[PDB]
RNA sequence: GUGGGAGAGGGUGGUGGAAUUCCCGGAGUAGCGGUGAAAUGCGCAGAUACCGGGAGGAACGCCGAUGGCGAAGGCAGCCACCUGGUCCACCCGUGACGCUGAGGCGCGAAAGCGUGGGGAGCAAACCGGAUUAGAUACCCGGGUAGUCCACGCCCUAAACGAUGCGCGCUAGGUCUCUGGGUCUCCUGGGGGCCGAAGCUAACGCGUUAAGCGCGCCGCCUGGGGAGUACGGCCGCAAGGC
């Protein structure tokens, strides 16, 4: 399977208003992926967490979702 | 005396019991059903067996009703909580889409002894 | 907090000569000015622990380099503590 | 005084009376606490991830100022007393941390 | 000193969503809940389930790790402000200014105390239902203090790495966090795992020493009696030394 950073550009970790890119790191629900699934380091995890609650408390990034097909 | 024609189906389904509400598509519910609304009375109301009856039950009233394509959420865990969806896939209503959507907290409130 | 002008301009008004950066005079005010700086975060705060372990840790080592200068020249520590106003 | 970013997300059925109004309260809010607005962009109409304030959507507006330090916090308060304006966002400055280089 | 860096380090104020509970409303019947089975309990004054709205308190899912920070206790949403510690590069400045540390002083999880607030959920005591030969327990339903906040006390612990602090010396390999570099790699500084020499009663330790040395502090001298008695000191008390 694919991480998240091998198929992307170079884009900014730091800008919590780039919904299209941030969308990118969430799962199929609200949840922020994993490590393994995103392909980044530790600092750029660190880094990409906190933009990503940033968008979220923007309502720009979901808190929660729903799950399908279950 | 309604003929809604479509809605939901939501199953809340646990360890001591499973129960349908087939609702209407802007949320106000038209029939429901249980373990309990069917004979079973103790944790007999918690087999898959009793989830798949009471979600026969609602759907036959939601017949009564005029249900045919219906929506499904489900929200929590217990044996039959896919025997009800699995009944309810076969009971003659057409499944739109089945969505799981068991709330859980963003660690808010403190539970109780059995679950720590 | 210390930026890098108020900083430059106590390190200038205390050096021993041109160019000198670590004299114990420069130190001393230093520390003598995060001191304060932390001794007036500690008016307000009075719950602030850790920073007040700092504070005395800097209060320590304040202590030391001032012991060390009236051991090795009494004018000069003279001087640094009436130019400070401090003991 | 240093640099920050405010984001301002008010309601979006707003009319141009109205928004107008509001744009330019917060440009008196910001004039009155010391703000040089060093660049502006305004989004507008976006769709919300969650319903703010019972609405779907909600209009968008981001300023790179430069301001004193200690009245960021009063500045905050000052923007968000007013109705229409749904969150206010004040973030210090930061350079563009890159990824995938 | 200069210039960079990482961080649930601390304090203050603000702020976001999920969830529980409660209240208002809509729609909707006959049970819900709970257990190994059950019953107390709640429900026709309309519950449970579903939808919308409101209120309030407490805690921060995913990220999250075998991770990070702190002297220890301990510290996880986000934002701002105030502030501590620390690491690296430059080789710039002072010129032994160092290490330890009896006493003292400060900090010190939880529980507990006092005054005043607060109170969703949980929950000692307690009230019931079961189980059992009996149930004063485990299991179920309730429920007060408390848990939360402000201020002042309390000074205990498996306060654990059961390993005091500092410095130097003594094979490496592997995973990792964070810096610098001419960036298959090297070089610092933290977190683990194997393992040289050596150590150890053995288990095991092994550049994060329990190895080889040095300095300084604390403590030990069979078990029970007993962390008891007396005395002193501290404490509102509980009690602590
Ligand atoms: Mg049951
Ligand atoms: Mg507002
Ligand atoms: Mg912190
Ligand atoms: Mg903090
Ligand atoms: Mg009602
Ligand atoms: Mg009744
Ligand atoms: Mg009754
Ligand atoms: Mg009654
Ligand atoms: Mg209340
Ligand atoms: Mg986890
Ligand atoms: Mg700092
Ligand atoms: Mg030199
Ligand atoms: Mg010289
Ligand atoms: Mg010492
Ligand atoms: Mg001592
Ligand atoms: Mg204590
Ligand atoms: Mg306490
Ligand atoms: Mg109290
Ligand atoms: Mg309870
Ligand atoms: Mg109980
Ligand atoms: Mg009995
Ligand atoms: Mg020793
Ligand atoms: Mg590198
Ligand atoms: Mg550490
Ligand atoms: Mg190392
Ligand atoms: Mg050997
Ligand atoms: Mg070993
Ligand atoms: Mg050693
Ligand atoms: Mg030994
Ligand atoms: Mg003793
Ligand atoms: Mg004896
Ligand atoms: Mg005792
Ligand atoms: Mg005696
Ligand atoms: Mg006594
Ligand atoms: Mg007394
Ligand atoms: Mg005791």
């Amino acid at each position: 399977k694919a991480k998240v950073k091998a198929t992307l550009g170079e884009f900014d970790l730091r800008d919590y208003r780039n919904v299209e890119v941030l969308k990118r790191f969430l799962s199929e629900t609200g949840k922020i992926l994993p490590r393994r699934r995103t392909g980044l380091s530790a600092k750029e995890q660190r880094i990409l967490a906190k933009t990503i609650k940033r968008a979220r408390i923007l309502g720009l990034l979901p808190f929660t979702e729903k799950l399908v097909r279950k | 005396k309604r003929q809604v024609a479509s809605g939901r189906a939501y199953i809340h389904a646990s360890y001591n019991n499973t129960i349908v509400t087939i609702t209407d598509p802007d949320g106000n519910p038209i029939t429901w059903s249980s373990g309990g609304v069917i004979g079973y009375k103790g944790s007999r109301k918690g087999t898959p067996y009793a989830a798949q009856l009471a979600a026969l039950d609602a759907a036959k009233k939601a017949m009564a009703y005029g249900m045919q394509s219906v929506d499904v959420i489900v929200r929590g865990t217990g044996a039959g909580r896919e025997q009800a969806i699995r009944a309810l896939q076969a009971s003659g209503l057409q499944v739109k889409s089945i969505v799981d959507d068991t709330p859980v907290p963003h660690n808010g409130c403190r539970p109780k002894k059995k679950f720590r | 907090p210390i930026t890098k002008e108020e900083k430059q301009k106590v390190i200038q008004e205390f050096a021993r000569f041109p160019g000198d950066t670590g004299s114990t005079e420069v130190q001393v005010a230093l520390l003598t000015l995060r001191i304060n700086r932390l001794s007036e975060h500690l008016k307000v705060h009075k719950k602030d622990h850790h920073s007040h372990r700092g504070l005395l840790m800097m209060v320590g080592q304040r202590r030391r380099l001032l012991r060390y200068l009236q051991r090795e020249d009494p004018e000069r520590y003279r001087a640094l503590i009436e130019k400070l106003g401090i003991r | 005084m240093r640099r920050y970013e405010v984001n301002i997300v008010l309601n979006p059925n707003l009319d141009q009376s109205q928004l107008a109004l509001e744009k330019e309260i917060i440009q008196r809010a910001l004039e009155n606490y010391g703000a040089r607005v060093e660049k502006v962009e305004e989004l507008g109409l976006r769709r919300l991830a969650y319903p703010i304030a019972k609405d779907p959507q909600g209009y968008f507006l981001w300023y790179q100022v430069e301001m004193p330090e200690d009245r960021v916090n009063d500045l905050a308060r000052e923007l968000r007393i007013r109705d229409n304006v749904r969150r206010v966002m004040v973030v210090k400055s930061q350079e563009p941390f890159l990824a995938n280089a």
